[PDB]
């Protein structure tokens, strides 16, 4: 009772059911380093101007 | 300070917008009014300093220099408005603009509260006097004189900039009062010795110190009259003011590091007074006299005594006035006879009696006739130097003897004696130049009358 597959049938992506668990870390990755502690807060003006030598503002 | 700076700034649009028949009159009158406004800095009824703003302040040391600059601007205009009559209008206005810019920048330099701004205005004052000397000088050697002046000052001032940036990095602000309060004692290493030399050599160059004084005689000879006046009456004092301002953070190693410069000052004032004795050029003689007087100022600032500081301030003001007066008298003779030879014009007492009186009074101020502020400064410098070491009185006495000798030699060879009757082109006198001599002599008389104004920081 075998039927030859048509054109385009063997070449398509098929789902498959398995009881094998999904590997959570396939790359055996180490722990990612934490990012820099980003600074939050309101943007206050510069204290006493630019503070470039003798310039007041 | 802004009430003095702003109308001095507005003098430039007045210069460029005035009619060519009214430019000299308007600029001279409003610069006189500028000086009268600048006289309000003497209202010091307290021990505090008049800190006008965050970048401008007044001092018992800065105030006489500012008043002298504001007073010298109209005198420079009156001195220079005769050799520019055969001159283009835009060039005359440019010359007036150069003088006004010099006055503005010098006032800002003396009123500066921050040493980097002091250095910026130092070089800003370096520019237009170079322009004046190079463009309106008379002989060929004005170009070499301008190069010598510019590059002596620049090679001095570059390590000053490096030292100022180092002190700013070490302390934080480079503000004068902050440094004066949070002064730290240096540990006297080779790095600190080099730092000391870096922050002192610029001012020593512009004083000028002996051995590095070679820019001054040719610059003063080749300069026009206003350039000679502003040089000999403000810029050397600017060097001394820088020395007084920067010396507060150089403790304690200035005590032993001052040794070569004191010796250079004393022996150089003797040598330059000897050059004045044997000098064939009148402006060169006045220039070397300026070198000797500034050597006295150098020695006082190096020995760092309160008497020395007061004598330094009094000698600064007195020498500025009398050196400008001597240069103006020499320029009157130069505009008469078109020469600077010492011995060429001899019997000028006969033809110019009142000008001979001005010559005599200027020379008596030069040789420190009592009770003038010249003698006040020289005497207190001598007192402080004798306290520093009793053997300095020999060098001081030799310098005083040669000073009187060259001053009276100048008087005798320029006024006394038989008249050079071949000089047919001796115009009698200009009311302008007689007024210029009077405007030099009268403030000397008034400061002699009240010497408390120019005592300075220490007393
Ligand atoms: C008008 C005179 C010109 C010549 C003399 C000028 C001054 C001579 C003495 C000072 C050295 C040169 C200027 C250095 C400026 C900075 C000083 C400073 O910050 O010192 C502390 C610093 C030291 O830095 P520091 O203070 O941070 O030291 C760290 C110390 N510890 C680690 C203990 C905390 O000194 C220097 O960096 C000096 C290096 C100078 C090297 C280059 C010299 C070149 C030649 C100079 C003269 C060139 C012109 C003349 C040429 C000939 C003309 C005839
Ligand atoms: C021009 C004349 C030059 C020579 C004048 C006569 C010699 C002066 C010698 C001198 O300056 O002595 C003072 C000092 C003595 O040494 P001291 O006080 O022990 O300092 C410890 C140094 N680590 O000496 C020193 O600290 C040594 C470095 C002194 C440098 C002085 C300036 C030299 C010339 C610069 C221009």
């Amino acid at each position: 009772g075998w039927v030859r597959p048509d054109l385009g049938q063997l070449s398509k992506v098929t789902k498959v059911k398995t009881d094998r668990p999904l590997p959570e870390n396939p790359y055996h990755s180490r722990a990612r380093p934490e990012p820099n502690p980003v600074i939050e807060g309101d943007l206050k003006p510069a204290k006493h101007g630019t503070r470039f030598f003798f310039w007041t503002v | 300070m802004l009430k003095i700076i702003l109308p001095s700034l507005m003098l430039l649009p007045l210069t460029w917008l005035s009619s060519p028949k009214k430019t000299w009159t308007n600029v001279t009158s409003y610069s006189f009014l500028i000086s009268l406004t600048s006289l309000t800095l003497l209202w010091q009824t307290d021990e505090n300093y008049k800190n006008f703003s965050n970048m401008f302040s007044s001092d018992p040391l800065s105030t006489p220099l500012i008043i002298l600059t504001a007073w010298l601007l109209p005198l420079m205009l009156m001195a220079s408005q005769n050799h520019l009559k055969k001159d283009n209008n835009v060039l005359q206005k440019l010359y007036i603009s150069m003088l006004i810019s010099l006055q503005i920048l010098l006032i800002m330099t003396f009123s500066a509260t921050e040493l980097i701004m002091f250095y910026i205005l130092f070089e800003a004052t370096l520019i237009p006097t170079l322009i004046i000397i190079t463009r309106w000088g008379n002989q060929t050697e004005r170009l070499n004189a301008g190069i010598y002046f510019l590059f002596y000052t620049l090679i001095g001032s570059i390590p000053l900039l490096i030292a100022l940036i180092l002190i700013q990095n070490h302390v934080g602000t480079l503000n004068l009062m902050i440094l004066s309060f949070t002064t730290h004692t240096l540990d006297a290493s080779w790095s600190n010795n080099l730092l000391w030399l870096a922050c002192m050599m610029a001012f020593l160059i512009k004083m000028p110190l002996y051995g590095v004084h070679l820019w001054l005689p040719k610059a003063h000879v080749e300069a026009p009259i206003a350039g000679s006046m502003i040089l000999a009456a403000i810029l050397l004092k600017l060097g001394s003011y820088g020395m007084i301002r920067i010396s507060i953070i150089l403790d304690p190693l200035t005590k032993y590091m001052a040794y070569p410069f004191i010796l250079l000052s004393l022996w150089g004032m003797i040598m330059t007074s000897s050059i004045c004795l044997r000098q064939t050029d009148l402006k060169s003689l006045i220039a070397y006299s300026s070198v000797s007087h500034m050597a006295l100022v150098i020695a006082s600032i190096m020995i760092q005594t309160p008497w020395s500081f007061m004598g330094a301030t009094m000698l600064m003001i007195a020498h500025g006035l009398t050196s400008s007066l001597l240069f103006c008298l020499a320029n009157s003779n130069y505009e008469r006879i078109h020469s600077r030879t010492m011995i060429m014009a001899r019997g000028l007492q006969m033809v110019f009696p009142l000008m001979a009186t001005w010559w005599l009074m200027a020379s008596l101020a030069n040789l420190a006739l009592p009770p003038s502020i010249n003698l006040m400064g020289e005497l207190f410098i001598t007192m402080s130097l004798f306290s520093w070491s009793n053997f300095t009185i020999i060098l001081m006495g030799i310098n005083i003897i040669i000073t009187g000798m060259y001053s009276m030699y100048m008087i005798i060879t320029t006024q006394r004696g038989k008249l050079t009757n071949h000089m047919i082109n001796l115009q009698p006198s200009h009311t302008r130049e007689l007024t210029l001599m009077a405007l030099h002599m009268i403030p000397l008389i008034l400061l002699t009358t009240s010497p408390k104004l120019i005592t300075g920081l220490t007393m």
